């Protein structure tokens, strides 16, 4: 939890690194 | 009725509903109970001496069998009295 | 009882569940889906209550050797993965009188507005028993259906613990 | 030797002093959880060290320490039983118990009980470790329940899921039953002979032995999830993944075959036992695949897909293999684990979502996910020179190459192929295909802790497997000679699986609709036995009990 | 130096009490502690009695 | 565990192989071994000395009770405590004795068979021929007794056997 | 303090008598029927359907969803056998004697067919592992007092 | 599983959203508070299969007595929000 | 032993004299004080017994059941106060001087070296019993119950009386010294078989014995806590001790009359544990549960094995533990919900995690878990059967199976379960309730560190 | 953790005793 | 085809295949409403104690009472020289017992012998 480093989506391909 | 001991004393116990009386019957069940009996009488029990002559038997049997394994006896005889000693019938 | 019109419904989403599953597929599922809901327009229009009434039993007795070996079901609703895994850490509300002291110390703002939420638990509860005394017909009430408060202030009736009920995840 | 044996003991008891803690002080709550996993880091450490010095020295000690109890010409003490198998055993359950301990450190971080659920894990390994090392079946016996009892608690960690209480009695239930043989075997070497020590067990060499054995293969049918007791082992896929991992996939499920292979020299000269364990594997390890074609649950599959596993490990012991079964111990648990794991990675980012047909387009979305699952499942299915492979081409050597019955080879084939079947259709699910999880993506794996957790188990299975075999000093002889067909019979008949699963579930794309199928639903519902016999049995005991 | 507690703590007085109890305790004892006696190879030498094993016939010479 | 004899213990002598080393890699066990040497052993020893020393200023023993035989229940007289009591006594000890006999040869038999291993079948024929000794002449004196075992008993099945056994022997002549 | 008559007695034997009963348990008269009079003496109670809790519906909200159970309700004589824990008798996916017959034909077709396979098992066309010492007989313990019958099996 | 929080005006759009793909309704015409049946001019059958998508939209099984009455998209926001406990 | 006997006479005072408000703790305190000099009397040796005088005396086998009775009146105590809070003072010292009585009885019964004064003692120790169970009893359904004690004393005591009366007379003495001695072979005849069946009746009652059990289940649904835990710890132990020293003089008859006591118990073990699933009440379910255990003692001494006698000794010693702990457990939650109807609370867990602890902690060693000496002598005694027999282990292994399956189930139902929602009088264990359990459990495991103290006479 | 504050309350049974 | 599923104690028929449903006549109609008012008053009765702040305990449900009054069957119901039951049902419960008294003893009477004759194994047996 270091201030929402990934920031889901919705219906779409994930927000990797 | 089941009254509780939570109110008229916030920490009572469970001993009694006197704020003053319950700490008392609450340190002897804690003291006799289990820093005397389930505390020494845990310890005393550990060093009872050579209970029902357990150690002594082991000791006492290593020496008998040196003498017959030296000499050759028999490691335990057969009978357990003398043939002598039982004095036949008829 | 819940009438056939109603019954008719029961096995229209409950039987695409199952074809979903066999679907699996999502081309396939809306393919599919469009081949039952087809079937249901066969007779759909048909307004023959006779009929109706006789176009729902082959349903009950075509369905039974189509359902699922698996069939899906959700997490949270009855049978499913985290089906009240959670009930073991829900804890009630009315055990707060029990706190200790010091325990208590530690929130002492949140305690404070409880006071009212029980107060009005208690002043408002007498005329809550006068409040279904008009619409308490006579040979036990009808149904379970409750109304609201007709006033300013109170609430309705029998409410104390569902607003207090815990919330979903304790932690 | 004192040092080889001093620095032994301290594991079982090292490990132990975490759980002392828990009983006693406050002195640094919120840390725990930490504690313990170091605490296996560091008794992993110190259980290499006697894993140098065995397999120089192969210096099996059986070590004394106690005089317990006598009664006129017995003597029961708190022993162990250095030797092979806990010093090749021991570091294989750390290592995967090193990659599980972090593992659980992340899954279960909503859980207030966290430091409580720990209070548990650590106490099961205990138990597990001296169960092994026990010389003695008394003390066997005591890791025989407290690997049951352990159980009970962390298969129901979650004690409102009526699941949790049905299926955790479910198992209880079943090992109990396995108990009986084991008080049976005691009591036959009491009367018979006249002492629960190995030594005497197996110097004087029992001439009729059939009843203590006939009681150790019971052992292993309910403890082990074989046939006849097996429905419980999936039973445990109501509650924590992480709780799964260990217990029933790589330490408690082992106990049924490691009693046998333990009294190894007495069960080789009685083929009755043989051939119902080699048939009673033989039932298993189909029945298990045979279900598992069909099963439409991501953990329970994995279940099964142990199921079989552990199902054909039977007749490894069946056709009189004693270290070579051993190998299929430590060899299936390194991936198996990973796969619940794994499994537990799907589920992260799922949200609670396990429905095998919920599941899809993971090999980019979830790269790291898809990174391990490919070995484990090419290790299962036995790929060449992986973790899974070298047991299963060296286990049907003999079982092929050997006396067996007829028919116990017939399923032995028949089901190796539906080994990898069922992998394909998890790969294919899990893996292939678009995505078909919910609307909201919650995906998302950028976790330390957990890379590290599958970083240490993702090794092992590769190279670790690889690694073990080098070692380990003969001790039979490897039956290198054979038809050319019956050494690759499993290279012949491996790609099969892959290819007639892949037959079967490519031609499920195309927009036909489906057809109900008996045979479907008999494999799909587990055969009945569990949806008959856990509905009868419980009404005869319990309707009848009232007369 | 949190992985220095550890060291000795935890890991190094257990093996103190072990060992010291082990070397007193249980050494002191009979067949409480019974090791497989040592393996016994061509080639090698006994410190004791500066025993030999005599070498192994030699072998029909295959390939190698 | 003072000191403790080992006629009764036999214990064949360990040869422990010389390492004839031939890898040209360094043996890593080395390492650890002289560590314990000053870190383990002389510490354990260390603090051991000092625990010593003081037991060699502060002196005391004990004995060892030996009981002298006593008349047998062939000696006693039927319905009389006295002579009973003391053969019972004496029965009931020299008995119990006879219990570990059993225990310390079963303790032979884990040493001839965890010591030398693989070697077990042919390196223990004296021990596992010498243990069927014991168990003929223990299982012959005192089994079938029952819960509620007294020197009657055993007398009256020494009597038992005996008288078997007399009639088989003059049966051959 | 809870009144004699709101107990449960005896057989009812006529309808007069069996309308408290229904009543007594909120039972009405139609619903409610008892054991046949007979040695059994399980009493005025009813005979209520042999079903499980899971079968009834869990969405309503009841005093308490956790049994399925609502205040004032009769309770099956053995509803405690009946609980959601205990045995379940919903509707099950696939024909009763079948789905016991579908058990019987695999486990039954498997215990004789090993019996076949064990007249003829499967092997390989070799002879015995040869072995020296007359058949390892000295090796296995054998009396060194009595020499064993001499074994030399030769080359080939 | 971190934190996979609720949010009233975040799920406004998901239940809303869910009617913005229909292809029996303009989007335009539609309102927060609009009646299904009289002010899109719906059905019961049609409203079915917007309840159903609900469940593939948030993942949560929706009960049939309660199903039917939600004619109004603030109350099938009041069944996920309070369903869930959601206030915010 | 009279260093015991004034001591506990001495409470009588104190119980009386003392103040208002340290009637509990000045009994209590020396109460605890006194169980400790009990620990004294384990100064046993290899090949006699201890003799003190003619009139009372305790070898190995006497010992762990004096500590045990010594040990358990304190206990009592504890648990009492809280449902006599209510009453008035001079009751309380009434009550108070049963148990104190009922443990002199006790004590200087297991102590006797006369078994006439034994059978004195025995039909004394059952008058305090009565009153406790009567007098402050849980109930008034007024069940009629007497034709049971009635034909206790018809089919036991009062037939136990004549040949205890008519051995002396033939042998000459009563005194078990004398008898270990002066027995005699009782060579087969019908009187001998009447004989037989008068000194062992009165004590198979007592155990109880399956199909002669019907008091117990309705004995402890009356019995109040105080009552109820000196029944099933100390009064059930009775015949056991009875029938070890009797059987001393009744073989070879035993050699097969004691078939269809055997019979009884080992089909008996398994239809009171199928029973208990059914069961429908905590105290209930836990009285036919000690049908079950105190089954397995009957048939050990039977058999009088070498094995059976060293197991009989624990399993009486862990029951004794168990139960009283169960009831002392079950009887917590009477003290907030007021009823024994195992359904009406469960999901406890939720609210009384430490009671929570004991009640996983009791369960564990109920069903004999290692190396617990629930189970060592458990385990003991199935071996012996297995030389007398064979067969008997599918009785045993289904007996542990059941005992196992309701064991566990009884604490699923109620711990392991959703709270009740209208139950809102569910507060915080008291220190009283936890300490109670606490002195039960803890003991139970430590003697599992050092079992020679109740291996019995045989070790 | 994930998110800052977000802090919800803990109904718990009282523990001090 | 389909083969309609045998209703068994252990299998309860599905609820949309029983006839009696699909029609809901009067002599449906009048049985439902009646139910669901019986069963309102109760809870309406009910829910009075469950949302009344001054209740502090257990209530006391007149149906547990009489469930678990109705278990405790003793003597009240049931008649001596009832054959029907009596005969049969003392059976299960005096029956097996005998079979268990031929059981052991023919085992014994038969292990008795072999060892007057050492006819069984023995050599190393000690525990008895
Ligand atoms: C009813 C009558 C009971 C039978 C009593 C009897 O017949 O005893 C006869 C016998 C008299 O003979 P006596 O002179 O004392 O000594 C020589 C013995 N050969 O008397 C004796 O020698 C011994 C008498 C011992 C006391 C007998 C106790 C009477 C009760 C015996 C039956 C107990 C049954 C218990 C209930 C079982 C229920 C299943
Ligand atoms: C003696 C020491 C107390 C030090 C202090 O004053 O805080 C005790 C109390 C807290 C303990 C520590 C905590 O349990 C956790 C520390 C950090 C890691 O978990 C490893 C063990 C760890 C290093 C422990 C070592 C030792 O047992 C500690 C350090």
């Amino acid at each position: 939890g270091g201030g929402a480093h990934i920031e889901p989506r919705y219906r779409q391909f994930p927000q990797l690194t | 009725e089941d009254e509780n001991l939570y109110e008229k004393n916030p920490d009572s116990h469970g001993y009694d509903k006197d704020p003053a009386v319950d700490i008392w019957n609450m340190r002897v069940v804690f003291f006799f109970g289990f820093s005397i009996v389930l505390v020494l009488g845990s310890t005393f029990v550990a060093y009872l001496p050579d209970y029902r002559m357990q150690e002594w038997a082991r000791r006492e049997a290593e020496r008998l069998v040196k003498y017959r394994e030296a000499h050759g006896l028999p490691i335990m005889e057969s009978n357990c009295f003398d043939p002598s000693k039982i004095q036949l019938p008829e | 009882y819940l009438t056939h019109q109603q019954k008719v419904l029961r096995l229209y989403k409950r039987a695409l569940r199952h074809l979903e599953s066999w679907c699996i597929h999502r081309d396939k599922y809306r393919y599919f889906a469009c081949l039952l809901r087809a079937r249901f327009d066969e007779h759909k229009n048909e307004k023959d209550m006779v009929k109706a009434t006789q176009l729902l039993r082959e349903a009950e007795e075509e369905f039974w050797h189509g359902q699922h070996p698996q069939p899906y079901i959700f997490p949270e609703s009855p049978g499913g993965t985290s089906y009240e895994r959670y009930e073991c850490y829900k804890v009630p509300e009315w055990c707060l009188d029990d706190w200790h002291p010091s325990e208590k110390a530690m929130y002492p703002d949140y305690f404070a507005k409880r006071e009212q939420w029980k107060k009005l638990r208690r002043e408002s509860w007498e005329r809550e028993v006068k409040q279904l005394q008009e619409e308490t017909p006579v040979g036990g009430p009808r149904t379970e259906a409750l109304p609201p408060a007709r006033k300013q202030g109170d609430l309705p009736p029998l409410w104390w613990h569902i607003v207090t009920r815990p919330r979903e995840r304790p932690m | 030797m004192n040092m080889f044996s001093s620095l032994s003991l301290v594991t079982l008891l090292l490990l132990t002093m975490p759980i002392m803690m828990m009983s006693f002080n406050t002195y640094k709550p919120s840390n725990y959880p930490l504690y313990v996993k170091t605490a296996i880091s560091y008794a992993f450490i110190t259980s290499m060290i006697p894993t140098m010095m065995f397999i120089h020295s192969g210096q099996e000690l059986i070590i004394s320490n106690w005089h317990w109890l006598t009664i006129q010409t017995l003597k029961l003490s708190l022993s162990f039983k250095m030797d092979y198998f806990s010093m090749m055993f021991i570091p294989v359950a750390l290592f995967v118990t090193w990659s599980i301990m972090e593992f659980s450190m992340w899954y279960m971080y909503s859980d207030p009980n966290i430091n409580k659920f720990f209070k548990y894990l650590l106490l099961f390994l205990i138990t597990m470790l001296i169960l092994v090392t026990a010389n003695n079946l008394f003390q066997l016996f005591i890791g025989w329940e407290g690997v049951g009892i352990m159980s009970f608690l962390l298969i129901g960690w979650w004690y409102g899921r009526a699941d949790a209480n049905t299926a955790a009695l479910q198992a209880i239930l079943y090992n109990r039953i396995g108990d009986i043989g084991f008080i049976l075997a005691m009591a036959w070497f009491l009367t018979n002979l006249n002492t629960w020590d190995l030594q005497q067990i197996f110097m004087l060499n029992p001439s009729d032995s059939n009843m203590p054995l006939i009681g150790l293969a019971l052992a292993a049918t309910g403890k082990s999830a074989q046939f006849g007791l097996h429905p419980w082992l999936p039973s445990a896929m109501e509650g924590p993944t992480p709780v799964s991992a260990l217990l029933h996939s790589s330490t408690m499920v082992v106990a049924g075959i490691f009693l046998l292979i333990r009294f190894y020299p007495l069960t080789e000269n009685n083929k009755y036992i043989q051939s119902i364990t080699l048939c009673l594997g033989a039932i298993t390890t189909l029945f298990t695949a045979m279900c598992a074609l069909t099963q439409n649950d991501i953990k329970k599959i994995i279940a099964f897909s142990t199921s079989s596993q552990l199902g054909l490990m039977m007749v490894t012991i069946g056709i009189n293999q004693p270290y070579l079964a051993f190998l299929h111990i430590c060899t299936h648990a390194f991936f198996k684990a990973m796969l619940f794991m794994c499994s537990g990675s799907i589920i992260h980012s799922l949200n609670d979502e396990q429905d095998i047909r919920k599941m899809g387009g993971l090999f980019k979305a979830m790269p790291f996910t898809t990174t391990a699952l490919i070995v484990g499942s090419l290790a299962l299915t036995g790929m060449p020179f992986l973790t899974g492979f070298y047991s299963k081409d060296l286990i049907i050597e003999a079982a092929n190459t050997s006396y067996t019955n007829a028919w116990a080879l017939l399923m032995t084939l028949i089901a190796t192929s539906f080994t990898a079947i069922y992998s394909t259709r998890i790969i294919f699910f899990a893996l292939l295909g678009q995505p078909r999880f919910p609307t909201l993506v919650n995906i998302n794996e950028n976790n330390p802790l957990l890379i590290n957790s599958i970083k240490r188990l993702l090794i092992g299975s590769l190279f670790a497997g690889y690694i073990i075999s080098n070692n380990i000093p003969p001790t039979t002889i490897p039956q290198m000679t054979m038809p050319y067909y019956l050494k690759t019979t499993a290279l012949i008949v491996t790609i099969l699986g892959f290819i007639l699963a892949l037959e079967i579930s490519n031609m499920t794309k195309n927009l036909k609709y489906h057809y109900p199928s008996n045979a479907f639903k008999f494999s799909t519902l587990l055969g009945y036995f569990p949806t008959i016999m856990h509905r009868l049995a419980p009404y005869m005991n319990l309707s009848m009990s009232q007369k | 130096y949190r992985h220095s507690i550890f060291a000795f703590t935890h890991v190094l007085i257990p093996v103190w009490i072990i060992h010291y109890y082990l070397k007193y305790h249980v050494t002191t004892k009979p067949y409480t502690i019974v090791e497989k006696k040592p393996r016994i190879f061509p080639g090698d030498t006994i410190l004791e009695t500066g025993e030999v094993i005599p070498p192994m016939k030699e072998f029909p010479d295959q390939h190698h | 565990p003072d000191s403790w004899d080992k006629d009764v213990y036999p214990e064949p002598p360990r040869r422990t192989p010389a390492p004839s080393p031939q890898t040209s890699l360094p043996n890593p066990i080395t390492y650890l071994t002289k560590a314990f040497d000053l870190l383990v052993d002389r510490p354990v020893t260390l603090v051991r000395e000092f625990i010593e020393r003081q037991h060699a200023k502060n002196k005391y023993y004990y004995y060892h009770r030996e009981f002298r035989r006593v008349p047998d229940i062939t000696e006693c007289q039927e319905k009389d405590v006295l002579c009973m009591f003391e053969a019972e006594m004496q029965w009931r000890r020299d008995y119990k004795v006879d219990q570990e006999i059993v225990n310390i040869i079963q303790e032979r038999l884990k040493a001839c068979q965890q010591r030398e291993g693989e070697s077990h079948r042919q390196n223990c024929a004296k021990e596992l021929e010498q243990f069927t000794q014991v168990v003929k002449a223990y299982q012959d004196r005192y089994h079938d007794l029952g819960a509620h075992y007294s020197a009657r008993k055993c007398l009256a099945k020494q009597k038992q056997r005996m008288l078997a056994e007399r009639k088989a022997a003059k049966e051959a002549a | 303090h809870i009144t004699k008559d709101m107990l449960p007695g005896p057989y009812p034997k006529t309808p007069e008598e069996r309308a408290a009963a229904a009543k007594k348990y909120n039972m009405r008269v139609e619903d409610y029927e008892p054991y046949p009079d007979d040695g059994t003496g399980y009493g005025d109670y009813p005979k209520l359907p042999d079903r499980s809790q899971q079968e009834r519906d869990p969405w309503y909200d009841w005093d308490h969803p956790d049994l399925r159970l609502n205040w004032g309700e009769p309770m099956h004589w053995d509803l405690d056998m009946y609980i959601r824990n205990r045995v379940d008798t919903s509707p099950t996916p696939v024909n009763w004697n079948l789905m016991c017959k579908h058990l019987f034909g695999f486990v039954a077709f498997m215990l004789f067919m090993f019996w076949v396979g064990e007249t003829y098992p499967a092997y390989q066309p070799v002879g015995p592992k040869q072995y020296p010492y007359n058949n390892l007989y000295l090796e296995r313990g054998g009396d060194p007092n009595k020499e064993p019958e001499p074994v030399v099996h030769y080359e080939i | 599983s971190d934190a996979p929080p609720l949010t009233l005006e975040g799920i406004k759009d998901r239940v809303l959203y869910v009617l913005k793909l229909y292809d029996k309704i303009d989007p335009e015409k539609l309102s927060v508070n609009s009646h299904f049946m009289k002010d899109l001019g719906l059905d019961s059958l049609d409203q079915v299969e917007i309840i159903m998508a609900m469940e593939d939209e948030f993942g949560f099984e929706i009960p049939d007595i309660d199903a039917e009455k939600l004619m109004c998209p603030q109350e099938i926001v009041d069944y996920i929000a309070d369903k869930k406990d959601v206030y915010e | 032993m009279l260093k015991y006997i004034i001591p506990t006479i001495m409470l009588m005072p104190l119980t009386w004299l003392s103040k208002n408000n340290m009637i509990w703790v000045n009994s209590t305190a020396h109460s605890l004080l006194i169980s400790f000099t009990s620990l004294l009397l384990m100064n046993q040796f290899g090949d006699n017994s201890l003799n003190f005088s003619l009139l009372f005396f305790s070898d190995s086998l006497s010992t762990p059941l004096l500590i045990l009775t010594m040990w358990l009146l304190p206990l009592m105590l504890m648990a009492s106060q809280h449902h006599l809070s209510k009453e008035n003072l001079t009751r309380k010292k009434l009550f108070i001087t049963m148990l104190i009585s009922l443990q002199l009885f006790l004590i200087m019964t297991f102590t006797a070296m006369e078994l006439i004064l034994f059978y004195i003692l025995f039909e004394a120790t059952l008058v305090p019993t009565l009153i406790i169970i009567t007098r402050w009893g849980n109930q008034t359904e007024r069940l009629n119950a007497g034709l049971y004690f009635l034909f206790y004393t018809l089919a036991g005591s009062l037939p136990l009386l004549v040949a205890l009366i008519y051995i002396q007379n033939t042998v000459g003495s009563l005194n078990f010294l004398m008898l270990q001695y002066w027995v005699q072979p009782v060579h087969n005849s019908w009187s001998n078989v009447f004989m037989w069946l008068a000194c062992m009746m009165a004590f198979m009652v007592k155990m109880p014995l399956y199909g002669l059990h019907l008091w117990l289940p309705k004995a402890h649904v009356e019995a109040p806590i105080a009552g109820s835990m000196v029944l099933a710890a100390v009064l059930l132990k009775l015949g056991g001790y009875g029938m070890l020293r009797i059987t001393l003089i009744l073989n070879p008859m035993t050699d097969f009359m004691a078939y269809p006591f055997i019979m009884l118990s080992l089909w008996g073990m398994i239809m009171t544990s199928s029973i208990c699933l059914r069961q429908t009440d905590l105290k209930s379910l836990i009285a036919y549960s000690s049908v079950s255990h105190m089954a397995l003692v009957i048939v050990a001494i039977l058999i009088q094995t070498p094995w059976s006698y060293m197991g009989a000794t624990a399993l009486m010693i862990a029951h004794g533990l168990t139960s009283s702990m169960l009831f002392c457990l079950a009887n917590s939650n009477y003290e907030r919900i007021h009823s024994r109807t195992m359904i009406l609370a469960r999901g406890l867990q939720t609210l009384l995690p430490l009671m929570a602890t004991w009640w996983l902690l009791a369960s564990l060693t109920n069903l004999a878990l290692p190396p617990t000496i629930n189970l060592i002598g458990e385990l003991f005694v199935v071996m012996s059967t297995f030389s007398w027999s064979n067969i008997t282990i599918i009785l045993m292994g289904v007996n542990m199976v059941i005992t196992a399956l309701y064991s566990l189930y009884m604490l699923i139902m109620t711990q392991r379960g959703k709270y009740t929602y209208h139950i809102n009088n569910i507060s915080p264990s008291f220190t009283r309730e936890n300490a109670l359990m606490s002195l039960h459990i803890l003991p139970l495991l430590l003697l599992t560190l050092n079992p020679k103290i109740i291996l019995g006479p045989l070790y | 953790s994930g998110d800052h504050g977000k802090r919800l309350f803990i109904i718990k049974p009282s523990g001090f005793y | 085809s389909f083969p309609k599923y045998e209703a068994s104690r252990l299998s309860s028929l599905p609820t949309t295949l029983d006839p009696a449903e699909y029609d809901i006549s009067s002599e449906t109609r009048k049985a439902q409403a009646e139910r669901l008012a019986i069963r309102s008053r109760l809870k309406r009765e009910y829910q009075l104690q469950y949302y009344d702040p001054s209740r502090r305990g257990v209530i006391e449900d007149p149906a547990l009472v009489r469930w678990t009054y109705a278990r405790s069957a003793n003597i009240y119901p049931n008649f001596r020289p009832n054959t029907k039951t009596s005969l049969l049902g003392a059976l299960f419960g005096i029956g097996p017992l005998v079979f268990w008294y031929y059981v052991f003893k023919t085992d014994r009477d038969r292990k008795e012998k072999l060892i007057q004759e050492g006819k069984l194994d023995r050599t190393f047996n000690i525990s008895y």
